[PDB]
This record gives C-alpha cells, structure tokens and sequence, in this order.
C-alpha cells in the first residue's frame, strides 16, 4: 500500500508505478490506470474532488469482498465511511457555488491530461457545470495550461534530480 | 481535441456511480415532479412534488410505527436524515404520516408555499422544506427553480405538497445520472438550524 | 533486529496513556464479562455483561437524579455520551435506572438478544447497544464477539443486560493497556443514527 | 516553538534539534528523543497517527502545569481539547478497518528507523494489529523498506543542497 | 522599527472587520456589564449582566413565540445558537421568557451564582451560562473575570442575571473591534455537552 | 483562479503576480498587496489564521454581488459557509489557548515581512495577545527570525533554480 488515501493494507500489491479503474466503474472508458506518482498525490488532502470518488469506490469495493454482503444496505456502516473518506468542505463548496450561481463540481465528468509520447497523466481535476450545463473548453483554459505547466515542470525536476542526485 | 503546451491531449474521465448501489444510495431526477432515490438495487423512495392532498389528517405516527416495527429500516434512516435537516422547521402540524405498518406515507404540506402560516413570504417554511429537498436531489433539482440561484431565502414552488412514499426499484432514472452526492452532503450537515423549542 | 537498507536499526516505541488519568478518561478490558472505564486515580465506570437482572422496574429517573444532584458531573456525562451514542435507539422501555441519588445504576436490558422485539434478527436492539459498547471498550472489546467482524449488523452475545455501575478506582485493568481512545472516539460521533421521533 | 502542532509558546526554548519525550510517558524506555526535523513534520496534517499522541501528552501537560489542577476531570474542557487536537478521520478509519478485518492501529506500539551512526531517526509510525495481536515483521517489510527510502533521499537530498545552496 | 537578517522591515496589518456586517453578526463589548451582538446595520442583542430581576415568572413561552411569528428569525437564531451552547443546561426553571409577539425578552437566572441550585460551588449553572456568554461575547468578555483563567470550572460573576434583549442598531461597541468569531467559534461547536433527559 | 482558496472562478483575472486587500478592508491602510507566491500558500491547509479571514471577505463579497442582498442577514447562508471555508481547529486552539493562559490570536492584528528594495512579503501571521494586551514585539523575536529565514531560503532557492533548471 502506497496510497494512504485507501483503507486495504494491500494496495501496492499491484502495477508498483500505477493504479486502474477498472471498466466496470467507468462509463464506456473500458480501461483507465493512473501513475502512482500523481494518484498517490491524494494521501495528502488538497481538496482534489477526484480522490473523494476514488476513498468511495475503494470503500464499496472492501465492504463487498471482506465483509458478506448483508444484502440491506447498512446506512448505519456507510454513515462511518462517510465522515472518515469525505471532504465535507468540498462538498459544502460546490454546493455554495452552485446556489451562489458560480460554476461548480458535478461529480460526474473529470478532465486530465495526457503526455502524447510518454503515456503520463494528471490527476483528474472535476468539470465543471453552470445552470443544466458543462462549461466550454475555453473556460479551463487557464486551469489547463496551469496543469500542463505544473506536469512539464514535474518532468523537467526530475530529470535534473536523476542527473545530479 | 486541445493539445497544451505542444506535448498534452487533453482527455476526459466519465465516473459511474451506478456501481455504488450496494453501499450508499443514490440519488437521481426523472422529470422535476418526480425524483427518485434507490437503494441496492430492491427499492427506493419515491419524492414528489404534486397537487394530491394524501394524506388527510394532521399527525405523523412515528412512535407507534416504531413500536410496529415493519419498516426496511434503511428507508427510515433516509427520511430522517431528510427530516431532521429541514431549517427551522416550526410547523409540526405540516408533517403528516400513514405508516400503517410498513409503509412510509410521509407528507409534507407546503401549500399556497406558507402552508397557511402568514403568507408567501420568502423564508418561510415552503423554502425551509424546498431547500432540503433541493439538496437531496441535487443531481438534477435545479429544474424545480426558475428564480431562487439569485435569492436563496426565495425558493419556492407551486406544488402544495411534497411526498415520499416507498416504491420498488425500476430503472426510473433520465435526465442524469445517479449519485450519492446529495445524501452524503446531507449526512454531513455539521451545523443545525435549530429555533429553541 | 533487522537492518534496513544496511544503515538503519529498526526500533520501537510504546507509549504509556496510564499518565493521561488527570484530564482524560482511560478504556480498559479484564475478563470480557468485566470492562472498565476510569478517571483520575479515584473512580470509574464498571461495564459489564452479566445474566443479573438488577434493575426490575421500567423507567429511568433521569429528571429527578438532575434534581437531586449528588452525581458525579463526570461520570454522568460519560454515561450520556455512551446513551446518545447508540444508533437508533427506540426501545426506551429497555433502559432502567436507580439513582437513589449519588448511584450511577443503568441497565439495558437486550434479554435473549433482541429484548422482546420481535426475535433474534441481525440490525436490532442488541446490535445498537453492543455496537456502542465494543467502542467505549474498543481497547480489548474484540473478545466479546467470535463472528461479528465478517457482518456488523450482527453482533450478538448471549448475555441478557449491560450494566453500568460506579466502582472506586483499584488497578482493575489487565489483557491490555489503558486507553482514551474509545471514548474520543465515542465524542467525535459526527453524524447522529437518529430515527424521526 | 517550532512546533505547530503543540499549544505551548515556550516548546522551542529546548535542544534546538531535538524534542523529547520523558520516561514518564513511555513504557520501559527511559528516554526517547527525536530530531525536530522528523517532529516538526506533524505541524503539517499527514494523517500521521503517532502525533495525535503527542498533542494529546502535550495538552495533558499545559493542562496540569499552568491550571490549577481542579481534580474533577473537567470532561467538558477535555471536550474541546479533542475537536481542537484530534485526527478524527483517523480513529474512525481504524475503527472502519477494524470492524471490516483490516489490520488497524493500535495506538500503543509505534516503530520508526534509527540510523545506526548518526544517530537520526524518522517520524514514528503506528504498529498495526489484527484479531488480537501484533502483525508479524514481514508484512511490514515494504512499509519500512519506504520508510528508509525516504530518510536516505533526505540525507542525500540535505547533503545536495548544503553543497549546492 | 526593527530589521531582520539586515533586509525585512517588520509590518503591521489590521483587517477591518466592521465591513462584514451584511453577512455575518458582529460580536463587541461596550463596558463589561454590556455586550452587543450586531447584525446588518439595524439591528441585534445587546447582552447584560445586571442586578435587574426583569423577568418574574419562571417559564418560556417558545412554541407560542413561533405560532405567532413576529420576530426577526436572525435574532432567533443567535439565541437559539446561545441557548443551545450551554454545557449541561439542567436548570430550565432558570430560563424565563416574554416575547410579547416580536420581543426577544430572554432572562438566565444566576442568582447568587447557584440560581438556588445547592450553594455557589464550581462546576454549577453560573458556570455553564457564563462560559457560553464569554464566548459569545469573546472580543471583550475577558474583562468580567478575574481569576476564571486559572480555573475554567469557577467561572463565577457576582452579577444575578445574564439578561437578553433586541435593541436597535446604534454605535455601541467600543474598548475593542467587532468581530464574528465568537460566534463563528459557538456554531461550530462539533460536541455538545447534553445529560441523558 | 490560481487560488483554490476562493469561491470565485475569476479570481485570477486581476494583477498576475499580486492579490490586493482593498482599502475598505483595512483599518487606515489605504493599500495592501501580497504576491500571490505567498497568497496562494493557504491553497494548502496549513492552519495559517489570516487566510481564514480572507475566506470570509472573499466570501463577504460573493454573496453581495452575485446575489441580490435578501437584506435580511441569511444567518442560515453564513452557516453554510462557515461550516465550509473556516478553520475550526484554530479556532478552538486559540480559546483554549486563552482560557488556559497561553498567548493566542486576537483575529485582528497581523504582521507580516517585507523585503526593504524587492517589495516582496510573507503571508501574515497573527499577533498574538495575552491578559488584555498584545504581546511585546521581543517575544516574536524567534518568529520573526524564522520567517525571515524562510522567505532567504525561498529567494535563493528560486533563483538556483532558475539558473539550473
Ligand atoms: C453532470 O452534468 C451533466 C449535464 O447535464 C448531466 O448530464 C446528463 O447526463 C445524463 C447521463 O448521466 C444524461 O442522461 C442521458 O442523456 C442521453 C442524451 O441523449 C440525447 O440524444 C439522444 C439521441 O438519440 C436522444 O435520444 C436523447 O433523448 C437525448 O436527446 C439520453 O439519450 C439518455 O436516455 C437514455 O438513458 C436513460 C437512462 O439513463 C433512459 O431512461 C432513456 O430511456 C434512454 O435509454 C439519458 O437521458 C442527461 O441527458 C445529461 N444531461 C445533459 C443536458 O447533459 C449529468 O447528469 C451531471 N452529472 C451529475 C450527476 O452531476
Ligand atoms: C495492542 O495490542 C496488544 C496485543 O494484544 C495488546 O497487548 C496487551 O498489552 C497489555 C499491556 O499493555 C498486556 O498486559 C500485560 O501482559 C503481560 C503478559 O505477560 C505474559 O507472560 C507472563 C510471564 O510471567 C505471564 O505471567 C503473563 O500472564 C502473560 O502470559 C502480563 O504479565 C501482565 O499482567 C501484569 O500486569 C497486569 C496489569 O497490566 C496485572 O493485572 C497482572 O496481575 C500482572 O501484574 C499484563 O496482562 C497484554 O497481555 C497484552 N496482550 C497481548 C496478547 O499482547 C495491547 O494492550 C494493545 N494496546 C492497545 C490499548 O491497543
Ligand atoms: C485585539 O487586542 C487589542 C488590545 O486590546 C484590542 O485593542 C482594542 O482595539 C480597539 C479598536 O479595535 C480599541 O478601541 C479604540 O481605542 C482607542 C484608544 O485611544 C486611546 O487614546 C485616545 C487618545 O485621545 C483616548 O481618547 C482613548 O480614550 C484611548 O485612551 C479609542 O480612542 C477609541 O475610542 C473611539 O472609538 C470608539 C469606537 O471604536 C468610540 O466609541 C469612542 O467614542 C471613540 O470615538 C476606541 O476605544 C481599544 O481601545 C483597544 N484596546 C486596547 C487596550 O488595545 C482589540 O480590540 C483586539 N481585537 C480583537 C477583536 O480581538
Ligand atoms: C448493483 O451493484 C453491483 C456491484 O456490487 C453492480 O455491478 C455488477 O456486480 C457483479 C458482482 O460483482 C458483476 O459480476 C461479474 O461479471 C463478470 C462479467 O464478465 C464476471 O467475469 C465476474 O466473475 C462476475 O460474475 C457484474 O458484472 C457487475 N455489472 C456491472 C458493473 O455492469 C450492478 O450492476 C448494480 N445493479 C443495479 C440495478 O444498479
Ligand atoms: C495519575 O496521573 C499522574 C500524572 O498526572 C501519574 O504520574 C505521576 O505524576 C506525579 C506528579 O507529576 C509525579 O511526581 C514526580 O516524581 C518524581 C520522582 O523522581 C519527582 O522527582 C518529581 O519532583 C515529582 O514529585 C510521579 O512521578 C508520576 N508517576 C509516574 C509517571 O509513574 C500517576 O501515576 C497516575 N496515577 C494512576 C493511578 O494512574
Ligand atoms: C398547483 O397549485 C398552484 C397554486 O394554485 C393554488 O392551489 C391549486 C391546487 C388551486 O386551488 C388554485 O386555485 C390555488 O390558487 C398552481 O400555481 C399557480 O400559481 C399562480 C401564482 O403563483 C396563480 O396565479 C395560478 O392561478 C396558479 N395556477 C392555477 C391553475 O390556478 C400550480 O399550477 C398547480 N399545479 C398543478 C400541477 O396543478
Ligand atoms: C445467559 O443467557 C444466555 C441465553 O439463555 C437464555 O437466558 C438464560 C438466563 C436462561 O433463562 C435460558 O433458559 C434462556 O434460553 C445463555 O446462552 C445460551 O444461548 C444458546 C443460544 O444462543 C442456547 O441454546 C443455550 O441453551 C443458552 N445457555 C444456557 C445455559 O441455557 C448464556 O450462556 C447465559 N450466560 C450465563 C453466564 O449464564
Ligand atoms: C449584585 O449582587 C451581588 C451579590 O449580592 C446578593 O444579591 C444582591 C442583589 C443583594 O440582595 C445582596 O444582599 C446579596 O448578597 C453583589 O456582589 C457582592 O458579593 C459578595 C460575595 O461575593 C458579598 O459579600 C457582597 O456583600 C455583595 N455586594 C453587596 C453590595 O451586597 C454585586 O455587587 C451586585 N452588583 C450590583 C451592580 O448591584
Ligand atoms: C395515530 O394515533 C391516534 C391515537 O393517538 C389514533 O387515533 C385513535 O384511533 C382509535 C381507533 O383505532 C379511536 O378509537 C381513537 O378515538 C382515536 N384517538 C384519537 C385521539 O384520534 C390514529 O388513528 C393513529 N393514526 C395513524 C395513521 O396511525
Ligand atoms: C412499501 O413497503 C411495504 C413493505 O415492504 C410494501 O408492502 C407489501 O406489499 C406486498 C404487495 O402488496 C404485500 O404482499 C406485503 O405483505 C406488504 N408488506 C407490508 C409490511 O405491508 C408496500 O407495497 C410498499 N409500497 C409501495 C408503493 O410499493
Ligand atoms: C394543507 O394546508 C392548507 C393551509 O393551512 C390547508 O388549507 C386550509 O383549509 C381550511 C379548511 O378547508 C380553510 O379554511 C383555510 O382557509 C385553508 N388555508 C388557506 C391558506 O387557504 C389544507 O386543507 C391542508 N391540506 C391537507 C391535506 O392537510
Ligand atoms: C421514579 O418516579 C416515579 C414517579 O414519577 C416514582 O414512583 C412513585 O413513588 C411514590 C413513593 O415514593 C408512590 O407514592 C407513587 O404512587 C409512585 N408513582 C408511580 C407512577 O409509580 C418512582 O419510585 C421513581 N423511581 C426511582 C428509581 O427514582
Ligand atoms: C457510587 O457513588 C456514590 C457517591 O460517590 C457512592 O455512595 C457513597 O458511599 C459511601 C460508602 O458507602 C457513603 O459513606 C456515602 O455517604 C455515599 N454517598 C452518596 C451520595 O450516596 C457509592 O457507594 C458508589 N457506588 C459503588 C458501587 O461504590
Ligand atoms: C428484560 O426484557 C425481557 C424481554 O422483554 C423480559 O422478559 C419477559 O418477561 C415476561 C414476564 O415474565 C414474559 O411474559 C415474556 O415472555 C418475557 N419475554 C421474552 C422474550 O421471553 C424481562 O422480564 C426483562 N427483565 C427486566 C429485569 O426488566
Ligand atoms: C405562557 O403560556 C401560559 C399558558 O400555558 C399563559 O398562562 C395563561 O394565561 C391566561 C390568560 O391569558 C390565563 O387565563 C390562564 O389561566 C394561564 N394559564 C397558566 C397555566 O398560567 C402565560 O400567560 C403565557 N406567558 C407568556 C409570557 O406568554
Ligand atoms: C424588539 O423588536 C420589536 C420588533 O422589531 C420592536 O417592536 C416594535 O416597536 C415599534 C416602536 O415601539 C412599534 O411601532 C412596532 O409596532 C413594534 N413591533 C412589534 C412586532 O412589536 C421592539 O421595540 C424591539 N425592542 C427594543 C428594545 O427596541
Ligand atoms: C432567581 O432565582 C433565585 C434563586 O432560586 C430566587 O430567589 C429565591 O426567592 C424565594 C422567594 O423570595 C426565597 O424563599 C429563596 O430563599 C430565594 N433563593 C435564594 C438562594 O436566596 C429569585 O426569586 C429568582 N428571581 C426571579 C426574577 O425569578
């Protein structure tokens, strides 16, 4: 386990540099995995929005093969992940923007990207919606450039590091 | 699509929140009248916003259907969590209920939006009761207002009452997709708005 | 030990909470029938799991033991913070209690495991209580229970009533170290399993 | 005081380098001290576990030396003093893994890595335990093989940059 | 004034916490005996401690003040936060109210320090109402007590009663800034300190 | 927006390198500009204290140009935001620091450092106070010292980066 972030001890016995969504929690994406470097950013909390899923879908996933299926929900279990897995203030800020008319999380659709060449990825970042709608592109413009900028600087720190030390 | 900086596709990552059913409910929209929020993948509640005067007296119940324990208890628990975060919610005498044994017959009468008390005001109980169901159903309630994004305290409906009655799960979702944020963001509420008694 | 990396000795630390008496309640187990909670080095709560039946009569005088206040404000209000954790707790005509005025004497009767209610189902009275008392003992409390760790919402031992009674302090504590964190626990709830009245 | 994470004002007026714990709070060890640079770490929230500790020994002590002691508990100042001090994510998470038969903190037995001629030492971290015992030493092998990973990347990172800037 | 490491110049800043009166209660003091909670720029509390003896019936006619709702619900809600705040609130005879309609008119009957509950011991209701009103009142409220520092538990004024009412707004505050976060620190009060009924 | 500590999605169309307190915030200030190399550190939760103020000026003055103002003070609308931009932590901290008769903030007075010919500044810290008054500036020496050192290190890290990558 090198994702904090998770509650199985046995997380790390896996792709040691990635981490897969499997099809079957995604919407037509078939296969997503993530490098570990930018996954495992979310044993930190930096109110990410994205990693919020990722503590559920973990969650989900070890009340269902550790524990037999009590088949009548348990609320009273969920209620505990909830306040040990969730970021309240996330959810409470999406929640002001969205009564506030500001653009918010929708908890749906995440954006990310992609190194054309090498493969690597971002953490998600959550697309954001405006009365019934997604916001353009043009919009996260400035977040995106800012993103791609932080994943170059990434890639160029660490190749002067294995260089020098 | 994009290309940043020269070297980044820019991609997107569509979640599906409809795995989650055996853990947490979900919550969903159909047509604005009508929201739904299913557990497992058995039953759910049935959230209406409807002309229909129910339920015809004024009093819930609920001690007598605890003592007739009858009820999947994990309805229960969501209709408190609904309840209980209802903002000053002074008029007792809006909430009625039929449980008649296992049922969950909940409802609550907002009519004329004051429900009798006073008159259309904003702050008053119809948007006490609105907001929460706002946030039960985010995924999609926002089709219930024309106006209220500009003035929160403002919220109000034409619909005289709102009902949750228990239903059997069907593929009753459209118009988006099922997800726990709502109740999660309830289950959270930290700060209650209570009057003293 | 081993060497990791050919320059590090690994080693260990253990902390000793028995310092911790003065400001904070310490959890501790003895025989599983026998679990203790102590504050300061003068008293504490002694919880246990016995076929007793010491209580025999049906209310808790709570507002006259508030009169007649010749309590512990400390013992009491550990006492609450046990009550008002148990999640869903409707069958009130469980809790009895004899104040007598300075006597803590609170019995919860969960007879055949489910205290007349119905039968001996997963996710019922018994299980509301146990689970809050395997947490205000979780120092140890594993002993009580050799299945409940593969399904929560059946927890079921075979003793009929937990007693909680005031006891002086004496070094009652074996099988573990003392520890607050049941209790801190138990304080930092969050989130109340309360059904609508 | 260096220290974030405590409430005295007066923490730093100690060894500059080092924070000690007295062989009153310890368990046979007559005297444990660490290096501020692995203590001061918690002044920053990681979910650390060992820390939680700390601040409550640290409470436990501002609250006897500068108060007169009231000798009646004060449960309601204990109160505050958890939601002031306490990771509750953290109690609950060992609680959840607890009950679903994932190995836990005990909140008892730490281990951390001494280095054996500088005598440096990381951050404690929390012993795990599962069905009434401690975990055996092999399946903590990648969590200090980490963990040691680490304090050599600092040293030499340290070292790097003494030279460097 | 003084240069560090040869090139900062050490500077001040004060943040002006008059400008958030729109959205949030201002808390202030005027001369220990008086206390002002504002709220916009018409209205608020102004908190007393005095030897006054206002209310003389022992009672809170609550659920008649919200049937007849003719008060401003801002005002309802600082004291319902207030009210809820004190820790182990047991003596609710203590607790007097005449709203008239749209008056506040609360009154916390101290009297003696014990309000008649055994003597003037630590621990008692002087010491619950008081540590929520320094709270409430945090800008400030330092100057009722001389020795309560050393001692969180004796708490102890000599005035008789903590008495509540709804003023106008009027430049009350002075000996201090106006800030939120006495009452910002009260709603987000996370554990509250009840006895069992 | 190079800040997530605000609401706002235009917050970053404003002066590049600067955030700006205006004068109607400040008691006699007229003007107040932080770089946003220093601004955007409470991006982070490091229980920093001014930043919690700014979250509420920048939440003060959201909820009054986008919405209408109700005019009648929404005190259920603070709560929301209360309960998502503020620091409860600090705050208990800070009352139990004064009941317990340690030196604590005052929310009120910062200070902060400002370099005498680049004009750059630190992120302010609160002004600590003690029986009624504020603590004598001696007893910030040591604070004052490591923030200065902080704010060295940073400029001769950037500009060793800058020349070596
Ligand atoms: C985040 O924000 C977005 C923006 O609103 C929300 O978007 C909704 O997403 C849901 C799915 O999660 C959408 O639901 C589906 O939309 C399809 C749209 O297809 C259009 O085009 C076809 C062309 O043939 C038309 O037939 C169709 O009517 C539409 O015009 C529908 O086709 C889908 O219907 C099918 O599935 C549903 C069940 O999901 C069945 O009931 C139907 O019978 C049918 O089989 C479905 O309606 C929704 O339309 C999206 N709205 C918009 C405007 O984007 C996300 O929901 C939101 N996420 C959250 C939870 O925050
Ligand atoms: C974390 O997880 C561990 C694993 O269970 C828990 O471990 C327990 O730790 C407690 C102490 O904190 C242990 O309590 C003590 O155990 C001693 C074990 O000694 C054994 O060997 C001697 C050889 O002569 C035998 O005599 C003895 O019976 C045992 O077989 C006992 O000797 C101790 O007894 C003495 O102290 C107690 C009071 O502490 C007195 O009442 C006794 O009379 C006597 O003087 C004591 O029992 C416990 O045994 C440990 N269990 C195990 C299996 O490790 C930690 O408690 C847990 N920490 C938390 C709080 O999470
Ligand atoms: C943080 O900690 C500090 C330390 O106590 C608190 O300090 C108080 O700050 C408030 C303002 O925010 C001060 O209030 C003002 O003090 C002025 C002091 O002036 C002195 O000198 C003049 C010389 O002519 C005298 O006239 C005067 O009497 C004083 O001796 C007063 O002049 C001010 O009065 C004016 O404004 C008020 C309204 O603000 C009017 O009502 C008056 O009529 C007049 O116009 C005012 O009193 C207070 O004095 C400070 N006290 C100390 C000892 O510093 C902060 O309040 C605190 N912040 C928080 C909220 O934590
Ligand atoms: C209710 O929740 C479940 C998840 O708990 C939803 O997903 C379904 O879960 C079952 C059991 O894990 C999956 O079964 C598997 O199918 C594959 C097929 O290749 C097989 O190889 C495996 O051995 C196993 O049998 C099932 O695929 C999965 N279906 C999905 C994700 O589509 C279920 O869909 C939810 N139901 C409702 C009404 O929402
Ligand atoms: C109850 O809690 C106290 C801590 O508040 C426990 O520890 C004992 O505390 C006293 C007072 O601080 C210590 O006294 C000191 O003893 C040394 C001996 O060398 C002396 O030099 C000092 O001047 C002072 O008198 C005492 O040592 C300490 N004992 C410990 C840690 O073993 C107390 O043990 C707890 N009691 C119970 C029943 O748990
Ligand atoms: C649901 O009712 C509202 C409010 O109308 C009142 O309640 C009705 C059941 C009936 O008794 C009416 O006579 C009552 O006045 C309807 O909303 C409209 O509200 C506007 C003012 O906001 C009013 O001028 C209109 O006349 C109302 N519409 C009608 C037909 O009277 C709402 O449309 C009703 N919805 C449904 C599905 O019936
Ligand atoms: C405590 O009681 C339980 C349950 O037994 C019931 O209550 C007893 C007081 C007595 O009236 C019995 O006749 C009641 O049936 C005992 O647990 C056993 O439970 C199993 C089913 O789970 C049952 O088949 C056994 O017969 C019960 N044991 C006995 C002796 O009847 C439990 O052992 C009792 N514990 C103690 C210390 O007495
Ligand atoms: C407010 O009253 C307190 C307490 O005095 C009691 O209540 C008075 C109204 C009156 O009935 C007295 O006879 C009662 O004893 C006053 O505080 C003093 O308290 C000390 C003990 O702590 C006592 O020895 C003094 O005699 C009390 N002072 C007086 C004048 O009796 C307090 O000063 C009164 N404050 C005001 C503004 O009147
Ligand atoms: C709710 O409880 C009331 C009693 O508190 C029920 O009303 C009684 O019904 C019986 C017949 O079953 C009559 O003989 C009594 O005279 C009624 N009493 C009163 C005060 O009306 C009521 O029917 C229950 N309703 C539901 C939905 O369970
Ligand atoms: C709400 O839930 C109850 C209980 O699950 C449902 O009542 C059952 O209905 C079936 C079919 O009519 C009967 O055979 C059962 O005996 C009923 N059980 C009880 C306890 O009454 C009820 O139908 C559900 N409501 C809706 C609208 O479907
Ligand atoms: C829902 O609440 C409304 C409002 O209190 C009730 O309507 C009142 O009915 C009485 C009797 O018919 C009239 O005298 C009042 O004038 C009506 N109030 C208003 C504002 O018009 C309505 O009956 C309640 N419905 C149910 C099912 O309980
Ligand atoms: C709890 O309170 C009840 C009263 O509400 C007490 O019962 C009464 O006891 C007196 C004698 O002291 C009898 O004369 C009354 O007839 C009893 N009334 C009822 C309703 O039973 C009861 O004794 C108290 N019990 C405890 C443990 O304090
Ligand atoms: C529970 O606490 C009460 C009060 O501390 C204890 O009652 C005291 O017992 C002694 C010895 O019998 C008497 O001298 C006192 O007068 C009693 N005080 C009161 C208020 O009743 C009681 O003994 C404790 N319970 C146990 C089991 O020890
Ligand atoms: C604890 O609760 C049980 C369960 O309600 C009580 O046992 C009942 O006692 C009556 C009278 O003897 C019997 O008619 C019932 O059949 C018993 N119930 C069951 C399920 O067997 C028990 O008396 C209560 N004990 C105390 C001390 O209050
Ligand atoms: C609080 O409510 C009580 C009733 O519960 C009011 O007292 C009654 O007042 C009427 C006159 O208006 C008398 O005829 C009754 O006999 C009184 N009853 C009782 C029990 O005293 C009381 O006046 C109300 N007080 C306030 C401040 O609203
Ligand atoms: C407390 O608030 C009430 C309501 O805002 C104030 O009562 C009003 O006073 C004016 C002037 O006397 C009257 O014209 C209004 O008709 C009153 N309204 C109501 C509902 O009674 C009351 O004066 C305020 N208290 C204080 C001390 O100012
Ligand atoms: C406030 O509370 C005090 C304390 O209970 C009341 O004072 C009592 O008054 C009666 C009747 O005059 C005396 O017999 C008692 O001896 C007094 N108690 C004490 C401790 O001296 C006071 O009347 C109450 N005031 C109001 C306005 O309700």
């Amino acid at each position: 386990g090198t994702f904090t972030w998770t509650l199985s001890d046995s997380e790390g016995k896996d792709t040691p540099g990635g981490y897969c969504l499997t099809r079957w929690m995604l919407i037509e994406a078939e296969l997503k995995c993530f490098g570990n470097t930018a996954v495992a950013k979310c044993n930190e909390k930096h109110d990410e929005e994205f990693c919020d899923m990722l503590r559920l879908f973990d969650f989900n996933k070890q009340a269902i093969q550790r524990l037999k299926a009590p088949a009548q929900m348990s609320i009273q279990l969920i209620n505990k992940a909830v306040n040990a897995l969730i970021n309240d203030q996330l959810i409470m800020k999406n929640h002001l923007r969205d009564i506030m008319c500001i653009p918010y999380c929708n908890y749906s659709k995440y954006w990310y990207l992609n190194h054309t060449t090498t493969g690597r990825t971002s953490l998600p970042k959550c697309w954001l919606v405006s009365n019934g709608s997604y916001l353009n592109e043009t919009h996260f413009s400035d977040d995106i450039e800012q993103q791609a900028d932080n994943m170059i600087t990434e890639m160029l720190q660490k190749e002067y590091m294995e260089r020098q030390g | 699509t994009s290309l940043y900086k020269g070297v980044y596709e820019l991609q997107t990552l569509e979640l599906n929140m409809e795995t989650l059913n055996m853990t947490m409910p979900l919550s969903c929209t159909k047509n604005n009248s009508h929201h739904y929020i299913m557990v497992g993948n058995e039953t759910g509640l049935e959230l209406t916003l409807t002309n229909t005067s129910i339920i015809n007296h004024k009093f819930c119940n609920l001690s007598d259907a605890h003592k007739k324990n009858l009820y999947d208890h994990a309805l229960m628990s969501i209709i408190s969590t609904f309840h209980l975060s209802i903002p000053n919610f002074n008029q007792y005498e809006a909430m009625s209920c039929d449980f008649n044994g296992g049922k969950i017959s909940v409802q609550y009468n907002l009519s004329h939006s004051y429900a009798g008390d006073a008159a259309n005001h904003c702050g008053t109980v119809a948007n006490g009761v609105l907001q929460t169901f706002m946030r039960m159903a985010w995924g999609g309630s926002y089709i219930a207002l024309d106006s209220g994004c500009g003035n929160w305290d403002c919220i109000m409906t034409s619909y005289q009452y709102l009902i949750i009655q228990n239903t059997t799960w069907e593929d009753h979702c459209q118009f988006s997709r099922p997800s726990p944020i709502g109740y999660l963001g309830l289950l959270s509420q930290r700060t209650r708005d209570i009057y003293i008694s």
